[PDB]
C-alpha cells in the first residue's frame, strides 16, 4: 500500500512548491530511490501535473519514471474519493 | 434534496423568462405576480423596481431564487399576521409547513384560511382526517396533480411524495 | 519451471530492498541466460519496482525488460496474495 504523509493526502493541483519538495523527499526514502536534489522541480502541484514522463525523466534520470507513476497512482486515489464523496452527496441530496 | 424549493420547482415551476399559467396571467420565476396591467408594458416595468437593475426579462436562474426566497418570507409573513393561520402553522413542524406555504403560493392567503374544518384537524396533530378533508375541496378536482403531493406531505411529514 | 522463482529472496516484492532488487536482476540474468543487466539499473525498492510499467521496465532494459517485468507478474501470480499497490 502507499500511505503518503497526512499533509500531502490532499490532490496534488492544490499541492504548494513546498509541498511538491517535500513529496519528493518522502518518495525518496519510502522508495530508496537516488537522492534528488531538493531543485529538480521548482514548482507547484498543478505546474507538476503538465510535466509528461520525458519530462521527469530528463529531470531525474535515475527515478523520474518512478516519481510520474507514484503521482499518476495518487491522481488515481483521490480521484476515487472524490467520486465516493460525490454519489453520496447526491445520495443525501 | 429534498426542501422546499424542490416543491415549487415541480408544482408551480421554474420558468424562465415569461410565461402565461393554468389561467392567463403573466408569470415569472417561481410563481411571481407581476402584473396588474392587462399587457406586457407594466409586467416589464414592476421588474425594474423587483430585481434592482434593468430589462426585460429573461431573468437569470439565480435571481429567480431570491426572488422565489423572498415570496416564501412574504408567505410567512402573511400567514403569521392571519389570525386563522397564524394558530395553525405555529404548531407544525417545518416539512408540514412547508406544504401550507405551497398552498398560499398558489390560492393565496385569503384562500387558504377558508379551509377552517381542514386546518382545525392540522392543528390538533390529526394529519389523515385532513387529508381526506382536503381531498373532498374544490382545489383537488382542478389540478389533482398538485394537491396529491401536499396531502401526502401533510399525512406523512415527510418530503417522500417527491423522492 | 517455476520456480522461476529466486531461492534466497522473500516471494514478495514489497518487501525488497534496494540491495533485493539487484539481487533478483543478477539471479534473473543467469536462470534466464539474458544480457548482462547493470545494477544500477533499477536504482529502487521493490515498492517503487512495483510501481514501474512494462514501458519503464523496457526503457530501462532494451534487451530484457519485458522479460523482467513478466518475471515479476510470474513471481506475483506464485504466492497470493496482494498487495498491492493499495
Ligand atoms: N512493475
Amino acid at each position: 500500500s502507499i500511505r503518503l504523509p497526512a499533509h500531502l493526502r490532499l490532490q496534488p493541483i492544490y499541492w504548494s512548491r513546498d509541498d511538491v519538495a517535500q513529496w519528493l523527499k518522502w518518495a525518496e526514502n519510502e522508495f530508496s530511490l537516488s537522492p534528488i536534489d531538493s531543485n529538480t522541480f521548482e514548482m507547484n502541484g498543478k505546474a507538476l501535473l503538465l510535466l509528461t514522463k520525458e519530462d521527469f525523466r530528463y529531470r531525474s534520470p535515475h527515478s523520474g519514471d518512478v516519481l510520474y507513476e507514484l503521482l499518476q497512482h495518487i491522481l488515481k486515489q483521490r480521484d476515487l474519493e472524490a467520486e465516493a464523496a460525490a454519489a453520496e452527496a447526491a445520495a443525501k441530496a | 434534496g429534498p426542501n422546499i424549493f424542490e416543491m415549487l420547482r415541480i408544482d408551480e415551476g421554474l420558468r424562465l423568462k415569461i410565461y402565461k399559467d393554468t389561467e392567463g396571467y403573466y408569470t415569472i420565476g417561481i410563481g411571481h405576480l407581476l402584473t396588474k396591467s392587462p399587457s406586457l408594458n407594466a409586467a416589464k416595468s414592476e421588474l425594474d423596481k423587483a430585481i434592482g437593475r434593468n430589462t426585460n426579462g429573461v431573468i437569470t436562474k439565480d435571481e429567480a431564487e431570491k426572488l422565489f426566497c423572498q415570496d416564501v418570507d412574504a408567505a410567512v409573513r402573511g400567514i403569521l399576521r392571519n389570525a386563522k393561520l397564524k394558530p395553525v402553522y405555529d404548531s407544525l413542524d417545518c416539512v408540514r409547513r412547508c406544504a401550507l406555504i405551497n398552498m398560499v403560493f398558489q390560492m393565496g392567503e385569503t384562500g387558504v384560511a377558508g379551509f377552517t374544518n381542514s386546518l382545525r384537524m392540522l392543528q390538533q396533530k390529526r394529519w389523515d382526517e385532513a387529508a381526506v378533508n382536503l381531498a373532498k375541496s374544490r382545489w383537488y378536482n382542478q389540478t389533482p396533480n398538485r394537491a396529491k403531493r401536499v396531502i401526502t406531505t401533510f399525512r406523512t411529514g415527510t418530503w417522500d411524495a417527491y423522492k
